[PDB]
């Protein structure tokens, strides 16, 4: 029944961060100049840390989608967890997210006072990434024990 | 017969996450400074057990009680989570901008946070123990 | 009961609000008021069903609507800001211009296809894919905007990042399909 | 049948939109013409255009006026409120964009005679969001039919 | 039969608007009139321009007082508060404009004695929101019949 | 029922008030400060206090009629029009005083320095508080169908 | 059977005085402020918070009044009117205050550069109280329909 | 039934305090701000805060009476008036001290320049408090109609 | 239903809050001074230690009503209780408000002249009886959980 | 019955840990702050955090004690101290940490100036935590009292 909402809650939730791991990054991203470079790779990066955020909810809204039913048993009341699912997994890819840009915005023009640094923000970023990943988890868990 | 207190189990990683998001967040902004990052996330990791553990015992059917052990179950974790990086968070900064001047004294604000990450712990230890206690129900 | 026509001057209650925004404490007494009134408190009494209907799909276009509208909004100056510096070339940074507006055809896609008491998951259901196609616009909106206005003053390294953020338009899109799928058509 | 709200609720918001649009439009529009008095009748453009928005909820309230009735079918206004919501917010984010471009555009027409055309665009294309609004409605209203 | 609130939300919201339509306006108004003297007999063209808008809302509640009785149809007044709201806010919005491009227009016909006939263009271009809400309310009076 | 819309006849008298006050004081404020300039403007600067004022007389002769009206008894429909009838003064006066303090200020202060817009102070004032007046119609109007009366 | 609007009863003397307080705060600040230039003007700059008090004394006779009429049972419609009094004359008062300490700060400090003003000072002042009057004058006449009494 | 008006019994204690607290303070700044200038002035300048406290005394005299009244039943009647008597005297406290203490500031701020304006900053004073004596005598008289119990 | 001991709780809860916000903003000139002068220390730990006094109040009126709870009650019997506490906590919460505030002034004046002292003492002196006001209501609010339905 | 006010044996680590935290926080900054000028000032310097942190042990004692007392059914009375109880110790340590941390600030921002005053902010800290040693007695009392249980 309602549970169906966690459905919406998953990206409207997960994208917000993804986006702002986004954007944060790319304000950034504009400098420090040398187009040419052959990274182009790095300055990806970030991004697509925080890009993957969006796919996370995607793929919870897949499941709780799918397990939804328009008629199918609920009301007593099954899907009640599936809320609890999205929402679980949402604020991880959000917290995720806060925390992208926030290191990214410094991150990527760190490159450009220290390249030989370019491993370090790395190494907090995947942290700073897997925030998003323990939700999902618990909520594949959820949806798992979903019925 | 709501078995509504579940939604606990998210509360539980949702200011988790967004402990060590906060937490890393003013941490970032070499090889020494990850340290508070380091140590920023396990609060994260605390968050995904609860979850886990209130998760299998959830269940289609309960009685109301194990819900609320299970609710607030989170809040133990997960208000002290972000406090927890709310801690890490000022900490996180400071350490390495005074490190920079003197790379010496870390070994105190690594130690200070050392000190301030066992505020989770306390949050994994309350809600273990709630999970410890939500059996015998009926 | 009344609930019905009240949530209708609640949502209208705040777009008025938040408009003359462009143009605390109240909360605190409603949630002390609100804290007292769920103890006493003796007895419970739970939600329960209505009709719906459309107030998702409305709602779905509407906060796209402004997601590109506040899109456009914080590129539009960058754009003709950079402008007189070097009034060409702005339109080949035009190409932010179009994504900004797209993301609200995204949600007029919706309009339609959202066509269409037992059994409410048909309405019920609709309702919130109509918000989360509508937020996942919302956003849609800003991060296309804002590497926009990075962009006009900022080349192509730059349009990785608006596509990179087109994508939140589709799936944005994709699951408001999805989550409608199994809709019948209500009476 | 109380949706009528609605029948209001889009000359309402879509009216807030032109008048916040004409406003920071206007401002640099009088602004500007002190520096060049000749821009006037080409910096009007913005307004004209804003005022544009308003026509269509009066159009949306006009038509779902006709569809009010004493009775109705409580299905008949959700739409209605469905459709006001639609055009109206649609609009008060039309406005929001319109004024804001609008200073830009004669703000900067005034320094560089040239991208009037760009700013006429983007504001070309600013509108087409009241647009949508009013196809919403339009085919909201469109299902008022089949009415119970 | 409650909705007579409306009959006063219109002046009530209509008057606002006047009001702060007025005040902006008159606030350059005055500021302007000590560097130039003249400008007084045309620089009363907002105000002039503003306090039209409350007209209407008189028009508006006159209208709807008559409709009110003390026995009515629900569905009397909900349009009665339609009605208001629609002009009342409509109103609101005008005089939010009027004001801002007022300030603008005296402030600018002070440095240009040209660009005035703009500053009354847009201003002109102002009100119609009003008589949009006007409109509507009007219709919607037009509706009060088939009562019940 | 309970006839409790007699809060609006409190209503009128409150905001019109209120506006009156916030009338008169941005209007006192440059009254004051204009006048250690110009020790003569006084008389004539009082005009927008005085026209300030007036809005309040509105409301007492509103809330005068509405009390006129309640009653231990009344019909539930006799007052919401009450209630109607004070919000309309006096919201409208307190939109009234709201425009009339803010031109005040900058009457005082233009005919200071130019003795010339005076009469145009005084007309945009003559012409700020006919607000007033409609709310007074209005409530007036809503008096009037106090009757019928269930 | 709830009796309960006596919450008005206090509701007077509560508001009334805020503004009394506010009044006299703003107007004492400048009053004190002034006396340091100009140590003669305090007994003339007093006008303003004695003024000011006087707004106080009203609340004090409108509760006084209503305090007689509250009673163990009561009707219904008994207070309503005894809240409608106190909201009128309290609400007015608070206002009343909010106009007499901004232009009391205004006279003050303008008698300071001036000792010619202080009659229009005290004038706008003479001219701001009237308001609270309005409410007092409301509430009597609220209270004298407190007859009728089911 | 409910007898749960003797949160009223608290509430004067509550606000007054809050006053008197408020009024110290803002009093004290200034006090031991203007002693190190003039270490003479403070046996001088301590008659904003001994006047501030005063306001204190009431609200207890208020609970204390309001206290002896309670009881463990009670007419519903009997606390709405304990209710009504705490708030008068508190509020009526509440803006007293926040009256007090802006006042509080200038005098002692102002007898530092001029030791003259002194004796004007205790009228204001002095002036000030009957705010709160009007509070305490609402409620008394509200006390005095505790009586008739039903 | 017996639940007004939120109030036993209430009284403890505020009066600590005022403490502390007594002794913080009493503190940091305390500190903020003693760099300045080094002896005024013994003596500028007069506001604190006279505001953490307000504390010791609550915990009394809470040991109080705490005597008082039990499984069944009166519901007569809480609400005084409830009015206990927050009369008492309220006060201090008011009572620390004050002395922070005169605290800093205090010490910071003591720094510049060592003389106004004793009236920075005598202000504070005057400053708690504000929390001995709610105290003494609460007692006697306590002492009337007497006759008890 | 709903035996709900378990939500207080987490509301004490809860609020508890904030405030640990947020003394934490101020008095870190400082800490490293001071330490680059002075890197011996450290380990003495790590007072104010490991007095801090004391307060989240109560918490953790209150907790688990409640925890014990829970139960899937219970007396509705047992919890409400149980809430009392969290509330108590937690709050308290809000406010406990909400000291801590300004005077933690201050006394390495002083003890680096001056390293005499240590002890003095030492003091001062010392004084701050029996704050929450009052919560943790007030909930053990309540503990105490979760007998006699129906």
């Amino acid at each position: 029944f309602f549970g169906f909402a966690g459905c919406a809650a998953a990206m409207v939730l997960s994208c917000l961060g993804a986006a702002i791991g986004t954007a944060k990054s790319g304000i950034g991203i504009a400098g420090i100049g040398t187009f040419k470079p052959e990274l182009i790779m790095k300055s990806l990066i970030p991004v697509v840390m925080s890009g993957i955020l969006a796919i996370y909810g995607l793929v919870v809204a897949v499941l709780i989608a799918g397990n939804l039913s328009p008629t199918e048993d609920y009301t007593l009341f099954n899907g009640f967890m599936h809320l609890s699912c999205g929402l679980c997994v949402g604020f991880a890819c959000l917290s995720s997210g806060y925390a992208i840009g926030m290191v990214g915005d410094v991150g990527v023009r760190k490159y450009m006072h220290q390249p030989r640094l370019f491993v370090g923000i790395v190494l907090i970023l995947i942290f700073s990434e897997v925030l998003g990943l323990y939700g999902m988890i618990v909520a594949l868990i959820l949806n798992t024990r979903g019925s | 017969a709501p078995f509504f207190g579940a939604i606990g189990c998210a509360s539980a990683i949702i200011f988790t996450s967004l402990g060590a998001a906060y937490g890393t967040a003013k941490s970032g902004v070499l090889f020494k400074n990850i340290v508070p990052v380091i140590m920023a996330g396990i609060i994260a990791i605390y968050g995904l057990v609860v979850s886990v553990l209130v998760c299998y015992s959830l269940g289609q059917k309960q009685a109301l009680y194990t819900g609320f052990i299970q609710l607030g179950a989170g809040l133990s974790v997960g208000l002290s989570g972000l406090a927890a990086g709310f801690a890490i968070g000022i900490v996180g900064d400071a350490g390495v901008r005074g490190s920079s001047q003197q790379p010496r004294l870390f070994v105190g604000m690594i130690l200070i946070l050392i000190f301030a990450e066992v505020l989770g712990l306390y949050g994994l230890i309350v809600a273990l123990l709630l999970n410890s206690r939500a059996t015998q129900d009926v | 009961m009344n609930k019905e026509s009240k949530d209708d001057d609640m949502s209208l209650g705040k777009f008025s609000f938040s408009h003359f925004l462009y143009y605390v404490y109240g909360l605190y007494k409603l949630f002390t008021g609100h804290g007292s009134d769920i103890n006493f408190g003796k007895f419970l009494l739970r939600t329960s069903p209505y009709m719906w209907a459309n107030l998702g799909i409305a709602l779905c276009v509407g906060l796209s609507v402004v997601g590109a509208a506040w899109g456009i909004f914080i590129t539009g100056s960058s754009m003709i800001g950079a402008g007189v510096r070097a009034p060409r070339i702005t339109t080949k940074n035009l190409i932010s211009i179009i994504f900004c507006e797209v993301v609200a055809i995204y949600g007029l896609i919706i309009a339609i296809v959202f066509s269409s008491k037992s059994n409410l998951y048909t309405g019920y259901s609709l309702f919130w894919a109509g918000i989360t196609v509508g937020a996942s616009n919302l956003i849609c909106g800003i991060a296309v905007g804002i590497t926009g206005a990075t962009a006009a003053i900022s080349f192509v390294k730059i349009l990785v990042i608006e596509i990179f953020g087109s994508i939140l338009g589709l799936l944005g899109l994709i699951v408001g399909l999805l989550m409608a799928g199994k809709a019948s058509e209500f009476q």
